[PDB]
Formats: structure tokens, sequence, C-alpha cells
RNA sequence: GAGCCGGUAGCGGGCGUGGAUCCCUGGAUGUCCGAAUGGGGGAACCCGGCCGGCGGGAACGCCGGUCACCGCGCUUUUGCGCGGGGGGAACCUGGGGAACUGAAACAUCUCAGUACCCAGAGGAGAGGAAAGAGAAAUCGACUCCCUGAGUAGCGGCGAGCGAAAGGGGACCAGCCUAAACCGUCCGGCUUGUCCGGGCGGGGUCGUGGGGCCCUCGGACACCGAAUCCCCAGCCUAGCCGAAGCUGUUGGGAAGCAGCGCCAGAGAGGGUGAAAGCCCCGUAGGCGAAAGGUGGGGGGAUAGGUGAGGGUACCCGAGUACCCCGUGGUUCGUGGAGCCAUGGGGGAAUCUGGGCGGACCACCGCCUAAGGCUAAGUACUCCGGGUGACCGAUAGCGCACCAGUACCGUGAGGGAAAGGUGAAAAGAACCCCGGGAGGGGAGUGAAAUAGAGCCUGAAACCGUGGGCUUACAAGCAGUCACGGCC
RNA sequence: GAGCUGGGGCUAGGAGUGAAAAGCUAACCGAGCCCGGAGAUAGCUGGUUCUCCCCGAAAUGACUUUAGGGUCAGCCUCAGG
RNA sequence: GCGAAUGCCGGCAUGAGUAACGAUAAAGAGGGUGAGAAUCCCUCUCGCCGUAAGCCCAAGGGUUCCUACGCAAUGGUCGUCAGCGUAGGGUUAGGCGGGACCUAAGGUGAAGCCGAAAGGCGUAGCCGAAGGGCAGCCGGUUAAUAUUCCGGCCCUUCCCGC
RNA sequence: GCCUCUAAGCACAACCUGCGGGAACCCGUACCGCAAACCGACACAGGUGGGCGGGUGCAAGAGCACUCAGGCGCGCGGGAG
């Protein structure tokens, strides 16, 4: 590993797809897309003492900087 | 020679040392024997090897039973 | 005829033979009970080496082979082995025992 | 584990010459570094180390029966005395 | 218990009843490779730095003890002391995850979460005390079996796919931690009264916990190894142990015959052709050990559990929950619920909050967003045993110098050959011959049992004999008859 | 001379290359070779085994992405009435 | 329980004693050794190479090379011949080569950047070349190896000292 | 390698230079080796890297024709034709 989170996990799968609808409103499902994909947040740093980082991910990261902030 | 596992017991250092290498130097002796007597020879080769074997086996317990 | 053994040295009897005359077990193996009763062999009519006299035809044969040989005998022939009841202290004493009697007592004889 | 006996005299023919006047050829625990032999001569024989040399050889063509083989690993070593000492009985010998 | 120097028996030499061969349990170096790690490297081989040693001293060079990397916690000093990693036939959890074929096309669908790549804990993990079930004012951990219907149902409602509570069964411990409040304390910042982290009481089982007031309270409970001692089950060595001989046809007898025999043990094999009484330490029963493993039965070791009301409340998770983007699930898009997460929003302390009915009004239910493990189904490397399971072209391909020969670059493929005889007595010796091999002698019960040598047939080629055949056209044959023998 | 050549290397097989025809890619890669799904699938061909006894088919109908296939109709056989 | 499936495995047949012997670079004699020699050994006539059918280093092969016995298998028959079978012996170098040194492409990789995982990328230092660099040659001796052995002649660095 | 300074020692025992003394290990050669021993499953006339390539003659020359050394006579034979 070297890219889940940081602030716990966040890293991983993904199965999904569509074709069309048109339901409770006339009829049934146009089904089908049969796809696959990823699906993921971001990254951002501050500081220890005087040098630092974070790297992390996204929300857990704003609470969490928030709370070592608080130290 | 059970009697010889005596002696063993007897010997330390310097003296398991040297028996055992010379005894060693013995069945070079042997070695060198290679074609000579050797009908009666035989035994001194497996049996001395034996033997020497034994030196080594009580040098272990010896010295180990130290360190 | 196992890892264990019947007698040894022992001087036995032949039943289903063609000797039965009993007689000095010369050696008895511990597996294959391999025994030579040295009671019926041949000549090997040997190598025409002189490693038997330059004339050769070797005499003595004797492997034993069938087990049908009703070892041990005291004043009794065909008997089996018992075992012990030690009597002394440290006493297998596995002698013969049975009708007559025979242990092979290392004196007068095997 | 240093009984340092690590030979078989080089019984060999064409070896004798050397032998003979000056050097002499052995067999030697297929390792031994050549200052090994320098050594290994020198206590065992009571001489003079001169000349230490090395070569090596495997077996090959040794049919068995049903399957086959061609031996293991025989190693030759010669070295020279400085005055034509030691070796004595085994030379006279073979 | 008295013989052994493994399969080689042969040579040439041996050790041993002052427990030798060997069966077992713990011993010692234990070459070099292989996770390799002192360094490198086409592994199984070449390099190097520290103390010891010896040698011709120094240079050389060996035994030696020596010196990755990881993350991990501790003395964060100068860091010394721990952990992993490396495997493993199948079972196993999660990670990621596919066409065929079906749907006689085939794009939803299907095989399927199946094959396979992976990471990893084990000896078995998995799951495992309820924001459960289910609606009776009912149940009560988890797992696996039978049943639950193949109904309830999911769907180009098509091929198809397909539950769950209950009941029967088996197996039945339940246990915990931050959860500011307590006080304690050290560090804090900066000082008063915030946070930080150690000790705790609190350390929620089916709901309280804390702090104030009063009733309180003065011996039975063991863990998931808490833990130790044992009969430690075994490991491999143990031991006994039932009763016949005479004859007799036979090369043989254990067989036909005679009489005499055993039996809580007529399971079987083995002793020259088919034995309870001959070989077998077996069925008979019993045996046994100072090591390596524990459930039991019991002890002790017992952390830690084990009260009553009152009172303003503060005290199990950072996201529940709701929008869309998705997984589960008997659900394939739908009126579609609950758990589960990728995006954005974005909180409640027991009048709390998800859950039964999309949803709303009810009752009811459970108590979530931490933690631990036993026990019952799986699996088969390895051991034991049994088989209207196999006989050498079936069986593992593989019954014994087959995963080796040999093909392929590597990946990888992947044979064949089981038996002479009862025992070696398996062939002295004579004779043709370079040899093989061939006639004799001996073997012996046989050698048409002779070394690839049991039983040893078909096919094909051969030596001899019978009939038959040179003016003959026909698968074959075959009905007839005549000539031979 | 965009010459030829030994040694040492990197790109590779739904990818490589490729003075590119669809070339070559361990001796026949128009999409490699080994093992695996798997014994894919096979209305098509092959092949489909002792004796004897009874009967005796049709080789047409109907719709079919079927049309050398198939569901139901027509003919057959064994059993009851 | 089976012809029968250009079946599966193993035999055994068939053209066939014809096609074929691997190069049109030819060979003939004498004596020899042999159980037997077109097909081995000497020696004598003779043709074809010679710019190769030369020698040489290297590669790669890894036995074998030799010396001594032997030929039932093997050579595409021979065969008392062998690179065949059996046994024994045979190559050794401070200065030749390669490491005990250098490095490119190039692989590795402490750092570092990076993946659902397995990895992707990678400075530095390292590994990594008949590309770098380095100290000898010639004459003689074995069945057999050589600037490695012997000998003559010419050096090489590293250690102890002075 | 020649220098060219820190480190820092050196400098009194570091380097440059003579003579004496003493050292120097690991793995390698046999032979085949433009080819019956290396690669094509064969004693397969195919391929496979660098070293003058002896001599005569030819204008020149690794081509030519005969040869030097050195290498052969291909391995089944005789026979009429």
């Amino acid at each position: 590993m070297k890219e889940g989170i940081h602030p716990k996990l966040v890293p991983a799968r993904i199965i999904c797809g569509c074709g069309n609808v048109i339901e409770t409103y006339s009829t049934k499902p146009e089904i089908y897309v049969e796809v696959c994909s990823k699906c993921h947040p971001f990254y951002t740093g501050q500081q220890r003492f005087v040098d630092t980082e974070g790297r992390v991910e996204r929300f857990q990261r704003r609470y969490g900087d928030s709370y070592r902030k608080g130290r | 020679m059970r009697k010889q596992l005596e002696e063993a017991r007897k010997l330390s250092p310097v003296e398991l040392e040297k028996l055992v290498r010379e005894k060693k130097r013995e069945l070079m002796e042997l070695r060198f024997q290679a074609s000579i007597g050797q009908l009666s020879q035989n035994h001194k080769i497996r049996d001395l090897k034996r033997q020497i074997a034994r030196l080594l086996t009580v040098l272990n317990e010896k010295r180990r039973q130290n360190a | 005829m196992r890892v264990k053994m019947h007698v040894k040295k022992g001087d036995t009897v032949l039943v289903a033979s063609g000797k039965y005359k009993g007689r000095v077990g010369k050696v008895k193996e511990v597996l294959p009970k391999k025994y030579a009763v040295i009671v019926e062999g041949v000549n090997i009519v040997k190598k025409a080496v002189r490693v038997s006299p330059k004339y050769p035809q070797g005499g003595f044969i004797e492997k034993e082979a069938p087990l049908h040989a009703s070892k041990v005998r005291p004043i009794c022939p065909a008997c089996g082995k018992p075992t012990r009841v030690r009597k002394k202290f440290l006493e297998n004493g596995k002698k013969i025992r049975v009708c007559a009697k025979c242990g092979g007592a290392l004196d007068t004889e095997e | 584990t240093a009984y340092d006996v690590i030979l078989a005299p080089v019984l060999s023919e064409k070896a004798y010459a050397g032998f003979a006047e000056g050097k002499y050829t052995f067999w030697v625990h297929p390792k031994a570094t050549k200052t090994e032999i320098k050594n290994a001569v020198e206590t065992a024989f009571k001489v003079k180390v001169v000349k230490v040399n090395t070569l090596h050889v495997r077996g090959k063509k040794k049919r068995l029966g049903r399957y086959l083989g061609k031996r293991p690993d025989r190693k030759k070593a010669i070295v020279q005395v400085a005055p034509g000492q030691k070796i004595e009985a085994l030379e006279g010998l073979i």
C-alpha cells in the first residue's frame, strides 16, 4: 500500500454502469452498462514544529489536522 | 575401548587438545598406509576415526560445560 | 521368523525334512531366520580355481532354510519355549521349559 | 576441525621423478590454500616448503549396470624441498 | 537378546554375553548453497573490514568467533535488549477478479464471485453476547447438520436463479476497554481551574457509570493457556501367551489315516502341495520407562468479578443521518427495505438514537460509529486401520536405483521393466570354436523350471510329412460327385 | 555505406517491432508457446458390443432466425379394460 | 462380453533382399600383424587440396588425450580400426588470462517519488566488458601438459629493515 | 598515473629514492575446435568471430593454373559396361 488515506481507509473498489430509465414514468428499465471503476479523495498539509507535512486525505483530513492541531 | 571413554573423562584443555591432534596425526599415518600393511590396518582406520571423534565429542562436552 | 527368533547356536530337531537327525546349528540370522543345521548341503563344484585346491569343488555346503525345525530339546524334543518367573533379583532367564527342559546354561554345553 | 592433515601422496608414476630429485607431488584436500600447502607441508613433514603449485581433476566414464556416473574430485598439488630432505622412507618406498 | 560392520553377498580385515546389531529420547560438532542479511554474485562460488590463534614474523593464509534489512519498544543518550521475515499437498479470510456453454442467435442475463494473480493469520482459521429475531404481551451469542418451499420470490418475469425466523440436532463461558467524573499525578502550556499522558474507581452484557445524603458489607467463581503438580494419551522400544505325535501316499507334506490336544485368543500371514495343537511376542489378556506433548479430576495458585434508594447532570467511539455515485441480500433498477462505503452535506447522552410497516400517525425492538478467545461442520501432507475398491497396458502415470530416461529455449512434457527355483544346488569338467554359442557329465522331482530364464496362446517366418498343381479364367465358395490317403 | 561483422544490453509476444506484404516475433505468430476454465461446444461425421422369440414405423402433415434441425398431429410396440 | 471408430498400446508383416551409403578430390603394389584383414601397420608407386581440405587464438563441447588390454553394441556391412568398451596415468603460471582495480550502455539499488496488493519509476554507492589498465622471453624435457616444468637470460608490486 | 592542498597527522618517524632481507593466495592448460567432438534429433556436402595468409606465373591482386610446407584419398567393394 502507498495511497489509502492516513486518517483511515478510503482506497478501493467500484462496479457500476446504467443504460437508461423511464420507470414509474411510463415503463420498465432500459437496462444495461456492465462497467467498472476507481473512486477516491484528495491531498494537503501543515507543520509539526518548524519543518513538516501532513499528506493524508480529504475530510478525515480536515477534522484530523484540526485534532493534532489541538496537539 | 569404553576404557578410552574413561581416559577421555580424564584429560582437559591443552591435554585433549594435543591428544586428539597427535592421535589424528596417527590416523594420518594410516592415510599414508593406504597401500602398505593394509589388511590388519582396516580397524586402525575405522576405529581410530571413531576414537578421535569421541575426542571431539568430549572437548565439546567440557568446554561447552564451560561457556 | 522376524526381528525376533527361535533357538540360536542351539541343537535341534528336523520334523518335515529329509533328515530329522538334529544337530549343531552353526549360525542363525536375526531376520531371515536363515540358519545352518550342518545337515544337508553339496559342493558348488567350485570355480576350477586354485581358490579351492587348484583342482577344486567346495565341500561344506550348509545353508539351512525351512522353519519346521523343532528347536530346543531337553529330556524332551519338540517343545515350545516358556519365558520367566524371574525368581532371582534381576532375572530374565527366558530359558526353555516345557515337559523336559533346557536353557542353554552358559556351562557344559551352549 | 583443525585436524591439520589434509592429504594423500601422489602415488603417481610420472610424479615419481620429482620425488626422485627435489620436488614431490601429492593429492591434497581439494581446497587448501596454497599457503595452506606451505603450512601443512612445513609443520607436517618438517621440511622447507619450496615452490607450491596446484591442479585438480574430477572423474569421467564409469558405467554402472543400469545407471552411471564418473566419480568425485581428486585434487593435485606439488611442493618442492630446499635441500632435498624429508619424505625419505616414503620416497625410497614408491 | 545374544549376534552385526546398511541395499553386496566379494575381497581384505573385525566388535562384541565385564546388555555387541539394533528399536527410542534427548545429545555434539553439525562442509557450501537456499529466506541469507558482513559484501558481491551467472546460488551451491569469489570478496572484504574486529579479537583469538598457528606458521616461514611483516605481507600470506586457514579454524574460529565475527559484522543485513525491516519495523518493532526501551536508556530520544553513544542507544544497548526484542520482532519478522522463509516455508508448506488441501482446508481458510480478505484483497482483485474472465470468456466460453445456457438463455438452440445475443448485447440485460449466464456460468459467478466460479477459474486464476495476490496478501496474509493457522493448525484451522470464519464467525462469535443483539441499534438481532419476530410479532406470541416470544425468543434469546456464534458456527455446522436435518428441515425449512426450491415455496417466499429475483428476472429480454425468459434460461434460469432461490432465501431468511422458526423446528428437529450438535455444541452451550461469557468476558471486556476510551468512554472526564473521581482523585491521583508528571508533562505541560503557560499558572490558577485547558490539553497532554501514566494509577486506577468508572473500566455499561441485555444498561447504567460517576459525585452527595442514608440502608450498605465481616468465607465458596473460575478463566480462552492466567498457573503449577500430577494418573502425564502417545512417541518407538515390551510380554507372555492355549494343544499332538505315529503312520502314511509323496522330492514334498502342514495333506489320507490313527489315535492324543486348545480354546474369555478358528482374524491372517509365514514353515518346499490347503496346521487351532508347525512359523507368527495376534486375535486371549496383559505391558510396560527418568525425556516430548493436557482435555479430563482435583487441588492450590482466584485478575476479577458478586448490594439500596436519593439527586439539578457530565461520562463507547472521528460521519448516525440525509443528496447522488456503488456493494451486499432470494432483489437485475424497481413503490425496493436493513447492513455496507465513494463523493457533499454534516449530530444526538438513556424524553438519547437505527431498527418491524417507502413513507406518516402508533406500539414494539435493540441498544450501534472499539476490544478477546475458546466448543460443536472444513481440510488433507503425514500415521492406523477397513474395502459385492485394482492386478501388472486398471490401479498414483509412478510396486521400486519413473517425476528419472528422453523433447522443448525456458515455461514445460513426461515412458518403460514386476515373477529363474522350493531352497541356489544357478552350473567344476571333458569335447567344435576368436568368441559367443553348441554336444556331453553333474542339477533335479522338471530345466520344453535354465538367467530375462513361470504360465509362456494369436501374428509371421521356418524343418519334415498327406492330399493337391503347367490348355487355365474364380473373394470366395460351396451342393454334388469321382480319384487318393 | 541508409556497408558487413564478434562481444555486451533494452523493447515480447492483443505487446513487440516493423525502409510495413499484414513481414517476423525458437523452423507453417494474420493475432505467439506451456499450464489452467475443461472432459468449453459440437441439430455435424465416426464409432454405438452375447443368443433367440413376437410385432411391426414412417422416409407425411401443421408454425418455427427452423428449413439435412424441432413441439404437436399421422404410422409402432408392451399393458389394462 | 465388442471387425469395427484413417482408434488406443504393443508386437509382426509389405514392397525389398530392388531405392539407398552423405559429395566424380581416383587410387595400385609389397611385406607385416591377425581366428579373419577391399576396408589396421610400415614402406613403395599415384591423384586432390595449398589459400585451402593451412596452422593459430577464441567459442562452445565437455569428454576425452595418452598407454595397455577387448569388440558381442557402435560406425550407415567390413573391421584383429576408433573419437567404440575396460583400466590406469595425463594438464600445476608473482610475471599468459580473469578476479584480488576502472567504468558505459546497462541491472541493482540506502534516499526519494509513486500501486487495491503483488509493483512502477531511482540519485548515491555497488555489480556489471578480449571497452580501460597491469609486472617476461626464448631454447630444452614427458605416452601425454608448458612463456605454467628445466635451464639460460629480464623483471613485478607488497611486507621488515636499514 | 603526475602532480595538488585537508583530514590532519605529518614531520621524526608520513611520502620520494637505493641496498639488504622477506613475500605473493583464488579460479584456469589435455584435446576437438571453418569442424564427423561447436550449433541442425545422424561420422548430416548448412553456419558460426579476428592472425601472413609459403611459391611460380598473370599489369594488379587471398580470383586464376601447378605446386611449399602441412593436409588428404570423403569409408561399403569387383564388374562388365
